[PDB]
């Protein structure tokens, strides 16, 4: 099963897809890939949960369900600063406009 | 055994013949057409007596009241009509049906008139008001047949849905529904004479002989070609005891009712036969066909 | 692999390159590409529309409907007339 | 043209509406004209009576949107040897971007309010060419 996913920090925003039975480690070489960090200095979470290495994207409540391709389902991701990790921060998107007369 | 042999053509409609019906006291025959009329002729010469007019497109079924002197008429105009046979007359136009009005009968007593339509629904109308009593919703699709009992206590209807169902009249609620594992489009349906047995074709060259009670298949009827029209099958009873159906091969066939055997086959008409009709006292058989034809054809067996 | 696109008010948007074809302009214009007409709640929908048309292009599993609130609609058509997509 | 044959060879299909759209089947009669028929609920079946030879499409029933089944534009039941009734599988086509757009547009604004948006007025155009199913017809008997 695929699960479609948002890996989200500061004003980046990764569109990915994986399996719900593959590893929140696995996540992270993913990231790794593209932002060069290594796992050791990524924390991922689902809304403010911490996710676990081991677990799966599935345990960690990303399924096909709740994360589908029109619909990705959102990781918020963390790097390791210095002695510490910098606080989870994910900027929103832009606002939308008032809906013209029309509508 | 019987040797029916043709008597008499029946010359006139300019469209497809769809139902032939003997009055219920042998003299007259009655007949109607895709040309939107009915026409009356003699049961044992053919003589055409008149021509009753007024529907607005082709008709389906026309059925006889229990004393001879009306007439009811099933129009793919959406309406039934009621007709005062001698003067030719038409007493009532029976509005309410959404789509084709296929079939028709009355009553044994004669104050009911049931049909059934294309829109699925089956009605019960009262004869002298000309009012709709009760719309059954029998089927979810088109109602090919309809038929009161002996005693007019019970309906029988057959749908494209796979289903016959009887029907008490009185409350309109469905007491059996027949049902078998194999389900292609029931064409026609008609109850035995003394009610206990209901006949039965299917669109795969088949008639069944249905036992009420138990609601199982006691016989089956093959040989003929029945796959695209809803023809009308017959007991035979004045002489030997035949079922009597149409064909798609343009043939009357003819079977003995206990063995299952085809006994005879009538050649004659020039397209297919939909229709066909047994006289009440004697060995004499009506049969009409479509429009490649377009006659009506009277046979006479010694037994 | 992957090329980034970047909308009107700085997000960076990284996405599968085959993925990012869906669109023709981007073919064309196409590593890295700034949108200085899309902003960000546009440009994440519209990467949203190319996972939703990879994969469920060519499948018959039961394909769901691409959603859009009314407010985003004619950023998006504008986006879309656009990107040519 | 595109037609139905008066075949009358009797064929039972299941209209199986697997899209999110309340769905209404189109028969293309014996002249070729489009008949509607009763619309089927999302994620409903319904068996139904037709006819070998006999052309059918599927459409929304509010806007017109043209609809797939068994992955193409039209339906004809074909051979039938098994006696079960044929699947006529309806479904949401992959829309453009742009094509779902205008549909969620023309689903929010009465078209005399069309050309009072702000919108490259190229789009005006686009918004008021609807889906009709005459339109596909001559289109699908051109192909």
């Amino acid at each position: 099963m695929d699960v479609f996913l948002m890996i989200r920090r500061h004003k980046t925003t990764i569109f990915t897809d994986a399996k719900e039975s593959s590893t929140v480690f696995e996540l992270k070489r993913i990231v790794e890939g593209i932002l060069k960090r290594p796992p050791d200095e990524q924390r991922l979470y689902k809304d403010d949960q911490l996710l676990d290495d081991g677990k799966t994207l599935g345990e960690c409540g990303f399924t096909s369900q709740t994360a589908r391709p029109q619909a990705p389902a959102t990781v918020g991701l963390a790097f390791r600063a210095d002695d510490t990790f910098e606080a989870l921060c994910i900027e929103p998107f832009s606002s939308p406009p008032e809906l013209p007369d029309v509508m | 055994k019987p040797n029916y042999a043709l008597k008499f053509t029946l010359a006139g409609h300019t469209k497809a013949v769809s139902s032939v019906k003997f009055s219920p006291n042998g003299e007259w025959l009655a007949s109607s057409s895709a040309d939107k009329l009915i026409k009356i002729w003699g049961a044992y010469d053919g003589k055409f007596e008149k021509t009753i007019s007024g529907h607005k497109l082709g008709i389906s079924d026309v059925a006889w009241s229990s004393d001879s002197n009306l007439l009811v008429s099933a129009s793919d105009d959406k309406t039934l009509k009621i007709w005062d046979v001698s003067s030719g007359k038409c007493l009532k136009t029976l509005k309410g049906h959404s789509n084709y009005v296929f079939c028709c009968n009355f009553n044994p007593q004669s104050n009911l008139i049931v049909s059934g339509s294309f829109d699925e629904s089956v009605r019960i109308w009262d004869v002298k008001t000309g009012k709709c009593l009760k719309t059954l919703p029998a089927h979810s699709d088109p109602v090919s047949a309809v038929h009161f009992n002996r005693d007019g206590s019970l309906i029988v209807s057959s749908s494209y849905d796979g289903l016959c169902r009887i029907w008490d009249t009185a409350s309109g609620q469905c007491l059996k529904t027949l049902i078998d594992d194999d389900n292609p489009p029931v064409s026609f349906v008609k109850f035995s004479p003394n009610g206990k047995y209901i006949l039965a074709a299917t669109l795969d060259n088949t008639l069944k002989l249905w036992d009420y009670s138990k609601g199982k298949c006691l016989k089956t009827y093959t040989g003929h070609k029945n796959e695209k029209y809803c023809i009308f099958a017959n007991f035979s009873v004045t002489g030997g005891k035949w079922i009597v159906s149409g064909s798609e091969d343009n043939l009357v066939y003819i079977w003995n009712l206990q063995t299952k055997e085809i006994v005879q086959k009538l050649q004659g008409h020039t397209d297919v036969v939909i229709s066909t009709a047994c006289h009440p006292t004697e060995n004499i058989i009506a049969s009409a066909a479509l429009e490649n034809d377009k006659t009506i054809k009277l046979w006479k067996s010694d037994c | 692999m992957y090329v980034k696109l970047i909308s009107s008010d700085g997000h960076e948007f990284i996405v599968k390159r085959e993925h990012a074809l869906t669109s023709g302009t981007i073919k064309a214009m196409l590593n890295e590409v700034n949108f200085r007409e899309i902003p960000s709640h546009v440009l994440s929908k519209v990467c949203m529309y190319f996972t939703y048309k990879v994969r469920y292009t060519n499948s018959s599993t039961e394909i769901p409907e691409f959603p859009i609130a009314p407010e985003i609609a004619l950023e998006l058509l504008m986006a879309a007339n656009f990107l040519d997509c | 043209v595109l037609r139905s044959v008066n075949s009358r060879e009797p064929s039972q299909v299941i209209f199986c509406n697997r899209s999110p759209r309340v769905v209404l089947p189109v028969w293309l009669n014996f002249d070729g004209e489009p008949q509607p028929y009763p619309t089927l609920p999302p994620g409903t079946g319904r068996r139904i009576h037709s006819y070998r030879g006999h052309l059918w499409l599927f459409r929304d029933a509010g806007t017109h949107d043209g609809l797939l089944v068994n992955q193409t534009e039209l339906f004809v039941p074909s051979l039938n040897v098994d006696g079960q009734p044929i699947f006529a599988n309806i479904t949401l086509p992959v829309y453009t971007l742009k094509e779902r757009c205008l549909q969620v547009v023309r689903s929010l604004v009465k078209p005399e309010n069309y050309r009072r948006l702000d919108i490259v007025r190229s789009l005006y155009e686009d918004l008021e060419d609807h889906p009709n199913v005459q339109k596909d017809l001559e289109r699908l008997t051109q192909e």
